[PDB]
DNA sequence: GACCCGCACGTACGCAGC
DNA sequence: GCTGCGTACGTGCGGGTC
């Protein structure tokens, strides 16, 4: 009959106790006042690890206006699957603010079965790039990485519009042109005789995959089936021959369509940079 | 009655991070005292962004600043190109190009001069903002012409395209190379080599490539040596 | 007019000594 | 040989979001 009021006593204390001390030490955070001391408890444990960590791994390598005037974001992250810091602007580009993504696994929000090859990524061997794609009713979302790695890896992102809506001067040197799902010439825009100079009608079925040159054609294979994978596509550095020979120098990010009546990637097209001027003018190839 | 197990695990996940940050401080209410006494001695974005993807920042209008190790990436001084004007220091198809592109957001490559620059910006005051970024022969059917071969197996291209190999290749080991284009037909990844010959003994490397879609070997693709 | 989750309220015990 | 600190687990009670 004794025992019971002790223990609830003495209970009732140390809970009080341990839920003050918690959010004190949630109080002194990176984050203002209105939206960091009203947020559950689970978040604030895994918060203030994320900017010990990012305050500490950053002076391990260490000795205004650089944020904008960029396109896109800076994530980074560790071999154990979990980001620590984001850039601001992560609210512009995928929907999600840096409080909810702070700390949780990028294997929750990537797409299953799409994840061996970042985890074999993130491990130990300087210089790697890859691709990756990202996030309620949550549609899914593509992206590029560039970066270099510590043991961590510091990202940039930058995410491929969609031509359908294009905010951006394309440039007298930037023609249009649409393609087939088997790399075939469909269709080419009334920009190109300046540039390097064919006639639309033998624009047609002949296959595209002539035109590459040497190792060209061995890496577009992994591009073209990187398109066929994912739904993007940045190719790295590759030419494309002339009415008379010669290589000129093009580059590209391509896109798939979806179909509203339909599940199938339909349609492929392409955005084209024209890069150098004709060259080898004279010696022919084919 | 099952929520036992969804409350079980976040308990496991709450003590597991209540009990890791000892490693991450240099030394369990006591534990959480001494971590909110440790948070109150608490340009870091350089120390990344710098070696995250190259390229340093320039201003346009002349230009009017950039920043202090340029000439890392684009070699030039600090006062050689301020008071001094971009478009003599440029080629003049980016010349065109640039004034054509003076006048929201902007993605653009450059030919700049002592080299190809990705660099997108956008405009301020008028005046821009930018960040800046940086014995053998190849042919296969031969549909293609290499650069060297002529000169290597002595024939000018109006005498080699748009035939096959073995119509004028001298057929006195035909067989065993048969036998290697047979293997080599289907078997995709990495073929090695054995001996062939024209007069001039050429060792074929042939890789089987193959459209990711439509699912039926096409075209090969050679790194024809000696 | 409610379903799922986070926080709080209850106890049945490993341990050190007078 | 038997009593207060630190601990583990079950149960309810009440706040959003569709």
């Amino acid at each position: 009959e004794l025992r019971k009021e002790k223990s609830r006593d003495a209970a009732r204390c140390r809970r009080s106790k341990e839920t003050e001390v918690f959010y004190e030490l949630a109080h002194e955070l990176p984050l203002p006042h209105s939206v960091s001391s009203h947020l559950d408890k689970a978040s604030i444990m895994r918060l203030a690890i994320s900017f010990l960590r990012t305050h500490k791994l950053l002076s391990s390598v260490c000795s205004n206006l650089y944020l904008k005037a960029l396109e896109g974001f800076i994530a980074v992250v560790t071999q154990d699957g979990d980001m620590i810091f984001l850039s601001e602007n992560i609210s512009k580009f995928m929907g999600l603010t840096q409080v909810e993504l702070t700390g949780h696994s990028i294997f929750d929000f990537t797409h299953p079965c799409d994840h061996e090859e970042i985890r074999e990524n993130l491990t130990l061997k300087t210089e790697r790039d890859f691709f990756m794609r990202m996030k309620k009713s949550a549609t899914w979302k593509v992206l590029h990485c560039t970066g270099q790695v510590r043991s961590c890896l510091i990202i940039m992102c930058e995410p491929i519009q969609h031509p359908s809506h294009m905010d951006i001067p394309l440039d007298s040197k930037t023609f249009l042109s649409r393609h087939s799902m088997d790399m075939k010439f469909t269709y080419c825009d009334d920009r190109i005789l300046e540039l390097i100079g064919y006639h639309p009608e033998e624009l047609l079925g002949r296959s595209a995959y002539e035109f590459y040159h040497a190792l060209d054609s061995e890496n577009m294979t992994k591009s073209h089936q990187n398109l066929c994978t994912k739904g993007q596509v940045v190719s790295g550095q590759y030419r494309m021959l002339a009415k008379h020979g010669g290589y000129v120098w093009l580059e590209t990010q391509g896109t798939v369509i979806y179909n509203p009546r339909n599940l199938q990637p339909q349609c492929i097209m392409c955005v084209n940079y024209v890069l150098s001027e004709i060259e080898k003018n004279d010696v022919v190839f084919s | 009655e099952a929520h036992s197990q969804i409350e079980k695990r976040r308990r496991d996940k709450m003590n597991s991070f209540i009990d890791e940050l000892a490693s991450l401080v240099p030394t369990k209410l006591t534990v959480l005292r001494m971590a909110v006494q440790h948070m109150k001695t608490l340009d870091e974005l350089k120390h990344l962004i710098l070696r995250a993807a190259d390229g340093f920042l320039f201003v346009v209008g002349k230009i009017l600043f950039v920043s202090e190790s340029v000439f890392k990436i684009l070699n030039y001084s600090q006062n050689d190109l301020i008071g001094q004007s971009l478009f003599d220091y440029l080629h003049p198809k980016d010349i065109a190009k640039v004034k054509e592109q003076l006048s929201a957001r902007r993605s653009f490559f450059c030919r700049m001069k002592c080299c190809t620059i990705h660099s997108t910006g956008y405009l301020k005051s008028s005046c821009l903002v930018a960040i800046g970024r940086l014995m053998e022969y190849v042919s296969r059917h031969f549909v293609f012409v290499d650069q060297r071969a002529t000169a290597i197996l002595a024939y000018l291209p109006q005498e080699l395209l748009g035939t096959s190999c073995y119509e004028y290749f001298h057929q006195d080991d035909i067989g065993h190379l048969a036998e290697c284009h047979r293997q080599v037909l289907q078997t995709r990844e990495k073929i090695t080599t054995n001996c062939y010959k024209f007069f001039i003994t050429l060792r074929s490397r042939w890789f089987s490539f193959m459209n990711p879609w439509t699912k039926e070997v096409e075209y090969i693709v050679s790194t024809n040596t000696v």
